[PDB]
């Protein structure tokens, strides 16, 4: 209809002749209509979306909360197609991961009566009422495009370590993905950063999946363990004893958030001990003794991922500590561990290559 | 299926 043509009309005005708190006042009406308007909404996508995105999002700035989390609800409330490149418009070098890691948020808004009236009403309808949690949440879901983001991973290592947000799964993901395959020294060196933020977490995120992911993901690249190596024994203790904790649950378990954990801190235990033989004999590794006592004991024909894996980290905790197992215990261990190797040599590479190593020493 | 696997491992 016209009515929306000519609100529209006159809200878009020339950001080059407005002043930034205008601008910001025309852009917050906007939002507020098409929160209370599907069918404003419905309009502006079917005939004026390229008009209304580059208007909203021709200046963006992270100093300006207020307006910056308005352009979070827009892009939010009508995201362009995956590809279009006008997604570009919203930096994510210079725009949202400064906005996803700053947690500062202004409890007021400058301006009349009104606008402060119109404002709290936005807000109360809004998914998030900040740009550190809105931003992460445009970040995740529309723009898991994407090249990396140069200082992305260890700026979220250092968000989730000030510990002000009450879910961390939007924010590992995005650090996890911002991970490459191929990194470079400048990669390398955040990639360390971020390892050594995440590492001197309290013990409880340790049992978190989507840190244990980041700290996994980091410790593929060995150069990250040893730009990082005298952290290594500590992180190794914490996650023996987080491990030894559940150990009723290694050999059998009818819980998935354990069992899913445990498989999580063994393969980050792997990717430690594996690599860093000082680290592989941390004494509280060595107490795995224990259990793998009882499992050796009382044999048991069905052999789970969980215990498998087990047995692979206590084969390398065992090399380096020097333990010595008597003739018995050794063809046991050696034995699992070629089964072990047979189930993962088609899924994965990477265990099947670590058992291959161990069982030299068997 | 959806199993953890350690796939992560690998990239």
């Amino acid at each position: 209809t016209l009515k929306y043509s000519e609100d529209l009309d006159f809200i878009l005005s020339d950001n080059s002749m407005t002043t930034p708190e205008h601008r910001r006042n025309n852009m917050l009406r906007l939002c507020l209509d098409m929160m209370n308007n599907e069918d404003l909404c419905q309009y502006i996508v079917k005939y004026r979306h390229r008009e209304v995105w580059e208007w909203c999002f021709q200046g963006t700035d992270p100093k300006q909360k207020v307006t910056s989390l308005l352009q979070c609800f827009i892009a939010d409330k009508i995201p362009l197609l995956r590809h279009d490149k006008r997604w570009a418009m919203l930096s994510l070098e210079n725009f949202i991961l400064p906005l996803a890691t700053d947690e500062v948020f202004p409890k007021k808004i400058a301006g009349s009566r009104l606008v402060k009236l119109n404002y709290q009403d936005l807000l109360r309808k809004l998914k998030f009422t900040n740009t550190c949690e809105y931003a992460l949440y445009i970040w995740a879901t529309y723009l898991l495009y994407t090249e990396a983001v140069y200082g992305a991973v260890p700026a979220l290592a250092r968000l989730i370590s000030r510990g002000q947000l009450k879910d961390w799964d939007t924010a590992c993901s995005l650090l996890e993905n911002n991970i490459v395959a191929a990194p470079s020294g400048s990669d390398i060196e955040e990639y360390a950063q971020a390892f050594q933020t995440l590492a001197g977490l309290s013990r409880e995120k340790l049992t978190n999946e989507g840190v244990l992911k980041c700290l996994i993901k980091l410790t593929n690249h060995t150069t990250v363990l040893e730009l990082s190596a005298d952290l290594l024994p500590s992180l190794v203790r914490s996650l023996a004893m987080s491990v030894q904790l559940h150990q009723n649950n290694i050999v059998s378990s009818i819980s998935e958030i354990k069992t899913n954990l445990l498989i999580l801190q063994l393969g980050l235990l792997l990717n430690i001990v594996s690599e860093a033989t000082t680290a592989a004999s941390t004494e509280e590794l060595t107490n795995f003794g224990a259990v793998f006592r009882s499992v050796f004991v009382k044999k048991p024909t069905e052999m789970s991922f969980v215990l498998q894996l087990f047995l692979l980290v206590y084969a390398y905790s065992a090399g380096a500590a020097g333990v010595q197992l008597p003739p018995a215990e050794a063809d046991f261990l050696k034995s699992e561990l070629e089964a072990f190797a047979t189930d993962v040599s088609s899924y994965n590479h990477n265990i099947h290559t670590r058992i291959t190593r161990v069982l030299e020493t068997l | 299926q959806n199993r953890e696997r350690l796939q992560l491992l690998e990239e």
